[PDB]
RNA sequence: CGCGGGGUGGAGCAGCCUGGUAGCUCGUCGGGCUCAUAACCCGAAGGUCGUCGGUUCAAAUCCGGCCCCCGCAACCA
RNA sequence: CGCGGGGUGGAGCAGCCUGGUAGCUCGUCGGGCUCAUAACCCGAAGGUCGUCGGUUCAAAUCCGGCCCCCGCAACCA
RNA sequence: UGCCUGGCGGCCGUAGCGCGGUGGUCCCACCUGACCCCAUGCCGAACUCAGAAGUGAAACGCCGUAGCGCCGAUGGUAGUGUGGGGUCUCCCCAUGCGAGAGUAGGGAACUGCCAGGCAA
RNA sequence: UCCUCCUAAAGAGUAACGGAGGAGCACGAAGGUUGGCUAAUCCUGGUCGGACAUCAGGAGGUUAGUGCAAUGGCAUAAGCCAGCUUGACUGCGAGCGUGACGGCGCGAGCAGGUGCGAAAGCAGGUCAUAGUGAUCCGGUGGUUCUGAAUGGAAGGGCCAUC
RNA sequence: CCGACUUACCAACCCGAUGCAAACUGCGAAUACCGGAGAAUGUUAUCACGGGAGACACACGGCGGGUGCUAACGUCCGUC
RNA sequence: UAGUCCGGAUUGGAGUCUGCAACUCGACUCCAUGAAGUCGGAAUCGCUAGUAAUCGUGGAUCAGAAUGCCACGGUGAAUAC
């Protein structure tokens, strides 16, 4: 499970989600599940999608995840009242926005990536793609 | 406190004092420091007291 | 660096100074040769200037750069003030230490006539 | 666990570039020294910038350091 | 301060032409000798640092150093600013006469002497050693004296690689091992 | 804050009284003794008498300043 | 999400309040006593004082983050 | 007037580092010694005084080099005041303002006053 | 109750049983001034000495330090050391900041007199921001200010202060 | 004893490449706020003093946020 | 009157003899080094006579190889109410 050891805080704002994102192009790989749908993928969501991409595969590859969650999500218990506090810390979900490339790949042929790919992509609640590491 | 107060009174008769803060805990020594007097209106030794 | 450790000795002098805004009296010893220049207010340039370099001085010493040497020119560059009109200046010690050559050097000015 | 803190300070700059200040008028509340004084102003015992004669304000940026130091124009 | 004159001729002459000093201020110099010891057991007896102080002001012709620790070490229980030894950074005329009351008469009194490392350097020509016995001096008569306290002994010259350190050394018949 | 009265060997207390006397009980070590721990007997070490100064032939004791402690009634900023 | 206290030789317990030094019971090891075991006798070993950091001349001791343990609390409709 | 240097500045990374070369008639630093003024919580290293055979390594200035630091458009992008719309947990249209980053490129300064050396 | 950061939407301000931590002091010097100095952490050699005692050299650069929590700030150093001293002084205070107000904060300059420095100048606490409670009542020393017929006294006033 | 050899592994410090930040900043808007000058417009709309008040339970919509589940005609502030 | 000329283990080096052979594993000579141990807790052993205590000598075993065993003689007590 992906999680940041020992950070500055533990609770944190929760915060609005708005612009595109930053990172692009397929930096390492070849290939890349560019995201277009804005919303959070959690740590649960992240490792879900991971075995399904690792095992398309099965064990060739190389496979990158560009994207840690690092932005604690707090949540309060069952029959608890508003107020008397912030929630204790459940789950780490990170802030994808449009044109984000979460994973990428490369020593698979672009066949079996558009089928890797596509398996892990309905494992996220956010809509993506499906790009290739142009010429610069 | 530690600090308990003190009264530094002047050298000559005048009854003109000045409290501060003492250590006694640290120093059994006195004080002795030369401050100006507005009876005298010069500069006198200061003597220390309670 | 033995140079860039006396100039940091300046700075806090130098400084205040310019904040005063007074005129002046640089001081620039020298193994062998001595500097003294009367700076203006806005402390960009001179006023009075003399020092040991001046052939017409030199040559009246013994060696160039001791006491009595640098005393010659305090005698000297409080001479060339009054004649411009400067009588109150204020000391720039410069980095160096108050002992020597630069104390027979003010003490020579002085005794001059530099009102300071 | 929290709850707690302070009365706010009313820091920050008082009077701004331009102003024709008088006497003693505090032109700037600061914690450090992000602001110096450049002529007709001295630091303060808080370094609380004030005016030391009248005239206008003018903030500019001298130094190797690059710092902040605000001067008084007598205007 | 007799081998300083033969430093100033002797020596100078011989090293201009190994690395062909074009000009005669390229010859590296020895600059300052260190009289340092650090006994460290001093927290526990405040006399054993005076004796230690003592055994350095018997063998230098000047008062040492005493320095302060600059900071608190738990793993040898010492604190900020305490005292752990004294120095001595003789530069003058007695370090030359301290150079030859120690190379002649004393690097051949070891107990166990069988010659000086020529690997010791820091690689800017700094060489040191360090000795165990404080009996190899003139000064000690062993009456007076009640340890087996050694010390440290470091000189730094002006040179620029170590070999030449180690050249400039060798001018002065340095028993090397 | 005010008043009273103490600090004594490893512990407490007597001794402070009217100024010339530091001991008793337990403990430690050794020996004697019993089968053994103990009980018992003898010998020895163990105390700037909380501290400084003053008065005095002599002070731990008398007195003043100081530190700490215990007890006491009181507390209408 | 809470309050107070505690964590110390193999099993455990004092000492903390008023810091320079670690004691006790059973137990362990070896010897002795007995024909043998137990008990008893004698000597010795045996405690990073839960952990980390810091302050203080000295930290089991004083403070706090963290970890473990216990009792009480989930009450009126 | 130019080549030089030292001193006091203005502007202060286009101004500063790395590397190589170069300078000593003057200037500068190193350098000789230290009974005296002074100094090391030891020590003429630093500080100071009395002088200066010699040197230009170290140091400092200058020059080339741009391997770095730094500076930096145009255009586009993010953002956004105001007025509207929508698939209104976020965006679009109209209009005004307009980065950062990165790119082409620039870039190892400029300069005011005084005082000496030196060629005239 | 007070202090620091964020929330706080680039002046000030801004709430919640919102998120993170501290104070109820300390020092006769850790204050003032004069003069000088400026690291931390690593690489290398070396008696005890080993991850961590000391010294010397280089790299490096303020990540150090700043009596304490955090932020802003500082080499002109406010960081460190030493000599000499008491300005941690008395009477004021133009003009501003900040508060409903009480109140709090900054303050050039003035007169008396003082310390340091050759002098220019600097000092009415400490790099700054917490370290603290109003009034009434009572206690202490001083000042003929008053003192219920007069001269005193008591008791009040006023100053300092618990 | 000195102490050499090695690893089906993890990883600091640096170099290149890529993201995150309310409690990070070698950068950095639009607006907002402060001061000065000028034009037009507004029954002086501004400021000071005095008499009389009320009020000190706010709600929702837009934008910017904390909280909640980027739930609530939810709740707590900024601003219109 | 000190761990000292007490004490003698340990260990380095050089040699002797025996016996095919001295490394595991011999006794001894020489020089040097030179520790523990300052009369020993609980507890416990032998002895009344020329015994104990103390000193030295010899033999068996055996190529060589004991502080052991057996044997010998010298010096020679105290106490038993």
């Amino acid at each position: 499970m992906l999680q940041p050891k020992r950070t500055k805080f533990r609770k944190m704002h929760k915060g609005r989600n708005r612009g595109l994102a930053q990172g692009t192009d397929v930096s390492f790989g070849s290939f890349g599940l560019k995201a277009v749908g804005r919303g959070r993928l959690t740590a649960r969501q992240i490792e879900a999608a991971r075995r399904a991409m690792t095992r398309a595969v099965k064990r060739q590859g190389k496979i990158w995840i560009r994207v840690f969650p690092d932005k604690p999500i707090t949540e309060k218990p069952l029959a608890v009242r508003m107020g008397k506090g912030k929630g204790n810390v459940e789950y780490w979900v990170a802030l994808i926005q449009p044109g984000k490339v979460l994973y990428e790949m490369d020593g698979v042929p672009e066949e079996l990536a558009r089928e890797a790919f596509k398996l892990a992509a309905a494992k996220l609640p956010i809509k993506t793609t499906f790009v290739t590491k142009t010429v610069m | 406190g530690i600090r308990e107060k003190i009264k530094l009174v002047s050298s000559a008769g005048t009854g003109h004092f000045y409290t501060t803060t003492k250590n006694k805990r640290t120093k059994p020594e006195k004080l002795e420091l030369k401050k100006f007097d507005p009876v005298v209106r010069q500069h006198v030794i200061y003597k220390e007291a309670k | 660096d033995k140079k860039s450790a006396r100039i940091r000795r300046a700075t806090r002098a130098r400084r205040k100074l310019q904040e005063l805004g007074a005129t002046r009296l640089v001081v620039h010893r020298t193994p062998r040769h001595i500097y003294a220049q009367v700076i203006a207010p806005n402390g960009s340039e001179v006023l009075v200037a003399a020092s040991t370099v001046e052939k017409a001085i030199a040559e009246q010493l013994k060696y160039t750069g001791n006491k009595d040497a640098a005393a010659a020119v305090g005698k000297a560059v409080a001479e060339r003030a009054l004649e411009k009109g400067i009588k109150d200046v204020s000391f720039d010690r410069s980095g160096f230490q108050y002992h020597g050559r630069v104390q027979a050097l003010a003490d020579a000015a002085r005794e001059a006539g530099l009102q300071f | 666990r929290n709850g707690r803190d302070s009365e706010a300070k009313r820091l920050g700059v008082k009077r701004f570039g331009g102003e024709s200040v008088l006497a003693g008028s505090i032109i700037v509340r600061q914690r450090g020294t992000k602001f110096h004084a450049g002529a007709n102003v001295g630091c303060g015992r808080d370094h609380t910038l004030f005016a030391k004669a009248d005239g206008k304000v003018k903030f500019e940026v001298k130094g190797p350091k690059n710092r902040k130091f605000i001067s008084i124009e007598a205007e | 301060a007799k081998l300083h004159d033969y430093y100033k001729d002797e020596v100078v002459k011989k090293l201009m032409t190994e690395f062909n000093y074009n000009s005669v201020m390229q010859v590296p110099r020895v600059e300052k000798i260190t009289l340092n010891m650090g006994v460290g057991e001093a927290i526990a007896d405040k006399k054993l640092l005076d004796n230690a102080a003592a055994d350095l002001a018997a063998i230098s012709g000047q008062k040492p150093l005493i320095t302060k620790a600059r900071k608190s070490v738990a793993g040898f229980k010492i604190r900020q600013g305490y005292p752990i030894g004294c120095k001595v950074t003789l530069r003058g005329e007695r370090m030359w006469e301290f150079f030859e009351r120690l190379i002649t008469i004393a690097v051949p009194r070891i107990r166990d002497f069988r010659g000086l490392s020529a690997k010791s350097f820091d690689g800017r020509g700094n060489y040191s050693m360090g000795v165990r016995e404080q009996i190899i001096f003139p000064e000690i008569d062993y009456d007076k004296v009640d340890r087996v306290r050694g010390l440290d002994i470091t000189i730094t010259t002006t040179a620029k690689s170590d070999e030449e350190g180690r050249a400039l050394l060798a001018a002065f018949d340095f028993p090397f091992r």
